[PDB]
């Protein structure tokens, strides 16, 4: 009945944000449901790309607007645990990345990208209505259909109708020092191509590490490292037949 | 059985009795004009009543003596040395600035112009004043203002700047047509106010390819329209003289009479998708309809141009009967001359400026920071970034060849008289959003449609369109020319609701017609043609094809084959997606009833049957071993085999089977079990 | 899921219908399915029209006609409430009127739509038969056809078939008071088309009203009410999603007119960008502008508009440190109506020929010294003088000290001449004649448009005080001057003025013509003439001048002989040879129409080709120059 797209969502906790720049809020028990909510297409009117949850108000608020965003104001209230959406923070390509939401405009080749609301001068960018929550924003370039090359986008260079975006791979800025638990980083790409369970949760496969018992050992969203260093990191997954997975992390020099 | 239940399928060749006149010699123009419809056709001008085309008057542009020392509108008939040419109108327009005249503009009396004065009582008779344009040009007689039309093919395009009737023409020449009487590729006449005459305002007004490449590069017009204090023309040029393959082009200049200051060639283009048409049948410049607004991003008010591209023979012009239309909002096409191309990609214009010049070394463009301002030193231009468009239909007349289009508005859809190559006459309607299959699609003559189309939309609800096909003008009355063609009750929703009819229960029909009541629009019952086998075992789950049609749940444009089932008794049948279509249905599971559930309405078909199978007889009984001998079996997709051989199947019935034994190493006689998708029940031993 | 088209009903309490000349009654618990199942096609084959529920009852029964059909009782029942199809009965266009469904039987001129079962007296009348679902009315006029004029109903009229209905829309007729709460209305539309749940209800939304506990204020069906106060009516959406939306009524958009005052926008975004915060809110500096605010404006929202009728619409930003942001985003309805200067605040900076505006200050001191007509801003193209033509600029170079910026607003058959006359000056080029024009100050000559083809100088001569259009007659009157200069008129004008390299000796033989006062207009069948150096219809002409008598006549005169093919305009002038053909045509462009006034002789018109050349009994058309004299003594002073 319920998804834990957590595993998708970025975790701060004890933080609270505001933009007074003139908004929808729900009661649930837990902030899974809310997310669940968020995650829920045509569900929610509103396209939220954050929200927070405090189990002691009972209720959820989301925003439709990240901290990325300018006119947004971020404060220490301890009952509130933001929720963002790291598809957005990325930056990196995930395969496909038929789910990239990050905002570059620019080419391999340097030309800008078209708009996808303006027909000139390429008439095939009707998609902004074709396919609903494909986050296609004003300009920056996506995959809407998912398609193999990479995101692509049309140039508002007449002659070349569409180029894809070179977008680094998150792997390429991460290294694995020998031992890997030293690693404090930002992967969640296992070797099977699966995104890790949530520690803090420990539904539905059940672990025994905990990271409010074990913290600075960096517990936190769905990390891959060494809780008891091994030699490449490792977590429990989310996927109900494999217990647990490694994680494949290239090495570094100098 | 997708062939059998092709019946559903619109019947395409439909007879139509509409008012259709016929002339005598092929009809190049026409003219709609205060109640009256001229034509202009070889050696002959034809006016015409409209609701009738009643041939009311005639006026004869007689065949006429070509003698080279004969002057072009003195009379010669007394000549008797040289020969008896025929004359063909390549331009009639009317003109009501200065009196409401006819002006006719002949091909061989050395392209030299008349015009018919209409009396005021009397409109059609305009046989009684004609007036020769005519001025001997006693200054400088080496130029013609008033050889205006060449032959081989051209324009023309009438407007009235500063209280000054126009004439943009353009012309094809060939090089040997000029040194004996020199014309020009663009040009802009003054009407003299005494109408005796045209004058060239400055050299300036004309631009003539230079004199070397008159034979190669050709250059022939296509069309030619005002908009937005700008005269565009549409021409289709070889982007290189050198690479000799024709490609379409647009021109841009406004209109100071004085002569053609900013003069502004670029490609164009419409592919599909990276497949380029390089050729333009037709045009034809409307305002769009609500829908199209939008989805072309143009405001419901401004200027659209639609143009049928087709892709031609390569390194050749002649068309490859393959084509497109697509749509270029006006506003689109000006910002991309002013400012989407930068200098990088413009350059002279070769066939007038020359490959090299001092003008084509080095020049600022006063592009965007100027619109206009007539410049003594006018520069000659050539982009060479094609602005590109995509198709409107997608391609779904990839194969056909299109010749000749219009457009009106009706509600907010916007609606296209195609017509072809082979006189065939569509109305489509146009949107990117779905492919819309036509709504009338009748063979209207054997000859290819004329591109000149004259349509004329009154009080919004009464409107028809003259098309010219061969020798034939016909008015189609666009309100709809009929819906008794459709038989598919999804094509009887898919027809636009400005035609009123809808189905009742046996074919589409106009509403107040059939009694039954049972005329509807909106719901309708899937309709079942026959079903492939209706003989079936107890245990057998079989293969059966269903013929029918209206088998998908009918929404807008998509066809969901997601809302549908079958019933069979109260068992469903298991119903297989991709292998279910709108068009048949491939399901595998004491005579039954099957039921037929869609997401609209549920069909019932009694032709099923759960028929037990029956054998009870075998020929021979006793005999040798060789293998070769035939088998006769009776009783009441199948397969027979022994001793893990099939037995070739000499014979096929329901009550008399007939198989060749196959051959086994073996003496004694064995029980043969029939195996119909399943061991059914074997028959007995026979002697090997 | 299921249906819901209860809301599209309207109600009544504690009445039952009896129609005493006639229907099932079912238990059902839901009044609202009940509604529903009569709304959704097949549930009733009889016409239900409207439908009425007792909870006494709990028996659904639909009612298939009015109570404005004929010869129904109304009974006062408490458990009895009845449930209206408020397309019927509300009688007002709503969006498209393709499916009109209302009780209007009238005429264009006043007159009763015939029953449309009534074959009496015109023919086509089996239309509920022809079109089903059309809702084809009894005698109300329904539109058959989906045509665009709409109902049209064959009238009982004899003399007319049918005359045509016109609905107006709810919304214009529904207003709303500065107050509003006091407003009552069957609006039931937000401002972005939702609709208004029902007040009973207590789905999707659980908001605070029981329309009994507060009763009186008109908490019926799905109708806009203020019951908080707010400058406009606002109602509960029927979508969950949305909270509330306020009332789209008008009072008892983008395009700004005026300084926004009487405006009112839906934009809090100003020229920096930033959002403003709502009149309601103190937010940020806490100013006392904003409870001021709640009495300066009664239209009030988030959004920003101009409660104070400042010159561009105000906000307070959402940045604290600035008070008010200026909404000057908003476009304003690009001169139409103002020929003034003043009343156009305009926001340009280049002039028609292609220079830019210069700095105002120095300008002012100048003008000041100069133009005497009696604080406007630094370079922009507004006009100060208020000038007839309108917006014009001023330009740092001397040939041009000023232009306007580009804007939108609101002889045949006659005589030779004995004598030698000075007013006629031969325009040449490339040395020959093409036009006659008009000699104005020593170095001025008055001419029209259409007669420089080339803008060149280097070409253009002029040649004054001759007789014979070559000079061949005489040459101690001939003067041979270069031209300087090339100054084109207003727009639409078709008017020019040259100006010579060198002044001229100014004796008998060469002679000027004044101006005509600004207004100066022609009293109707005055005489005065025209002088053509044109073809005159003539196999041979010598090379006299050639004079042309002529009487002005009115505007409408003109437009009678002209037959509607002239659109008559302010400028021009039309006056007419009497009985005879007799007219300038080519050549004459730029010829002097002069019109001894009083005691003297006096310029009025320009020659100018238009409709034909000397046609019989047809007037001629010019262009007046009283129209632009002024325009020619501002640019003479250059």
């Amino acid at each position: 009945k319920r998804r834990n797209t957590i595993h998708e969502f970025k975790k701060s906790a004890k933080t609270t944000l505001i933009k007074i720049d003139p908004i929808k809020t729900k009661k649930v028990n837990t902030a899974d449901q809310c997310a669940n909510r968020c995650t829920r297409n045509k569900g929610l009117p509103f396209t939220c790309k954050a929200f927070v949850f405090d189990k002691a108000r009972k209720q959820c608020l989301w925003f439709p607007f990240n901290s990325m965003s300018s006119g947004v104001k971020k404060e220490f209230g301890h009952e509130f645990d933001l929720y963002e959406n790291k598809d957005y923070i990325r930056n990196c390509i995930i395969g496909k990345g038929r789910s990239y939401k990050g905002t570059v405009s620019i080419t391999k080749s340097g030309i800008k990208c078209q708009p996808w609301s303006s027909m000139i001068p390429h008439e095939h960018s009707f998609l902004p209505s074709s396919y609903r929550g494909k986050d296609l924003q004003e300009n920056y370039c996506r995959n809407p259909r998912g398609e193999e090359g990479g995101p692509w986008c049309f140039t508002s260079n007449p002659e070349v109708r569409y180029e894809v975006c070179d977008i680094p791979q998150c792997s390429e800025v991460e290294c694995m020092t020998c031992n890997g638990e030293s690693y404090r980083g930002l992967m969640d790409h296992t070797e099977s191509g699966k995104i890790c369970q949530r520690w803090d949760h420990q539904t539905p496969h059940r672990h025994k590490f905990l990271p409010e018992r074990y913290p600075d050992k960096g517990f936190d969203d769905n990390y891959c490292r060494n809780p008891d260093g091994q030699p490449r990191p490792w977590c429990y997954t989310l996927d109900p037949h494999t217990r647990w997975e490694y994680c494949a992390i290239k090495t570094c020099a100098d | 059985c997708k062939e059998a239940l092709a019946k559903s399928e619109m019947n395409v060749n439909m007879k139509y009795q509409l008012p259709n006149f016929t002339a005598e010699t092929p009809i190049q123009n026409v003219i709609l004009h205060e109640h009256h419809i001229f034509l202009g056709a070889t050696n002959y001008i034809y006016v015409l009543n409209e609701e009738d085309l009643q041939k009311v008057a005639e006026y004869k542009t007689g065949p006429v003596l070509e003698h080279p020392d004969c002057f072009p509108c003195q009379d010669c008939s007394s000549k008797a040395n040289g020969v008896w040419k025929d004359n063909i109108n390549m331009a009639l327009v009317v003109d009501t600035y200065y009196d409401d005249q006819l002006i006719s503009c002949g091909s061989v009396n050395r392209g030299t112009c008349q015009r018919h004065v209409f009396p005021h009582n009397h409109t059609a008779d305009i046989q009684s004043e004609v007036h020769c344009i005519f001025s001997p040009q006693i200054e400088e007689p080496s130029q013609c203002p008033d050889c205006v039309v060449s032959a081989l093919g051209a324009k023309v395009l009438s407007s009235v700047k500063d209280r000054f009737i126009n004439f943009f023409v353009g012309n094809t020449i060939n090089s040997s047509y000029f040194p004996d009487h020199p014309l020009h590729s663009i040009s802009v006449r003054r009407l003299k106010e005494t109408k005796d005459g045209f004058m060239f305002l400055t050299d300036q007004s004309y631009i003539d390819v230079l004199p070397e490449f008159r034979d190669s590069y050709p250059i022939k017009y296509v069309h030619a329209f005002e908009s937005n204090n700008f005269i565009y023309f549409l021409t289709v040029q070889r982007e290189t003289l050198d690479a000799q393959t024709f490609h379409t082009r647009i021109i841009r200049f406004c209109s100071i009479n004085s002569g053609l200051h900013s003069y502004m060639e670029m490609p164009l283009e419409c592919i599909l998708t990276k497949e380029v048409f390089n050729i333009l049948q037709a045009a034809y410049v409307s305002k769009p309809g609500a829908q199209l607004a939008r989805q072309i991003g143009a405001s419901l008010n401004d200027d659209i141009l639609f143009g049928v591209f087709a892709q031609s023979k390569p390194d050749s012009a002649e068309p490859m009967d393959r084509s497109a239309m697509c749509a270029f909002p006006i506003k689109y096409v000006n910002d991309f001359f002013n400012k989407i191309v930068n200098k990088n990609n413009v350059r002279c214009l070769q066939h007038f400026y020359g490959p090299n010049h001092e003008h084509c070394f080095n020049r600022t463009l006063l592009r965007n920071s100027s619109g206009c301002e007539a410049r003594r030193d006018e520069y000659r231009t050539e982009f060479t970034t094609a602005l590109q468009r995509v198709d409107l239909f997608m391609g779904q007349f990839s194969e056909v060849l299109l010749t000749s289009i219009s457009t009106f508005i009706k509600g907010d859809l916007t609606i296209a008289n195609l017509g072809t190559s082979e006189g065939r006459f569509m109305q489509v309607v146009v949107s990117r959003s779905g492919p819309s299959t036509p709504h009338v699609n009748f063979l209207l003559d054997s000859h290819p449609v004329s591109p000149e189309v004259i349509v004329e939309h009154t009080l919004n609800q009464n409107g028809y369109t003259l098309v010219i096909t061969g020798k034939k003008i016909t008015k189609i009355p666009l309100n709809g020319l009929g819906c008794r063609h459709f038989q598919s009750c999804s094509q009887c929703l898919s027809a636009p609701p400005f035609v009123q009819c809808g189905w009742c229960h046996d074919k589409c029909v106009r509403s107040e017609e059939c009694l039954s009541g049972t005329w509807t629009q909106q719901i309708c019952l899937p309709a079942i043609y026959k079903v492939f086998p209706n003989s079936a075992p107890l245990e057998g789950g079989t293969r059966l094809t269903i013929c029918g049609w209206d088998f998908g749940f009918r929404r807008n444009n998509k066809f969901d084959l997601k809302k549908t089932r079958v019933l069979l008794g109260n068992e469903s049948c298991t119903l297989t997606l991709s292998e279910s279509t709108m068009n048949t249905l491939k399901c595998t599971v004491f005579n039954m009833s099957i039921i037929i559930s869609n997401g609209h309405g549920t069909t019932q078909y009694s032709t099923f049957s759960y028929v037990d199978p029956v054998i009870t007889s075998i020929s021979p009984k006793y005999g040798p071993m060789a293998g070769g001998t035939l088998l006769t079996l009776t009783g009441n997709s199948r397969h027979i085999s022994i001793g893990g051989k099939t037995c070739t199947l000499k014979s096929v019935s329901n009550s008399i089977l007939e198989c060749y034994t196959p051959a086994q190493t073996i003496s004694t006689e064995f029980a043969v079990k029939l195996k119909i998708d399943l061991a059914n029940r074997e028959t007995s031993i026979f002697s090997y």
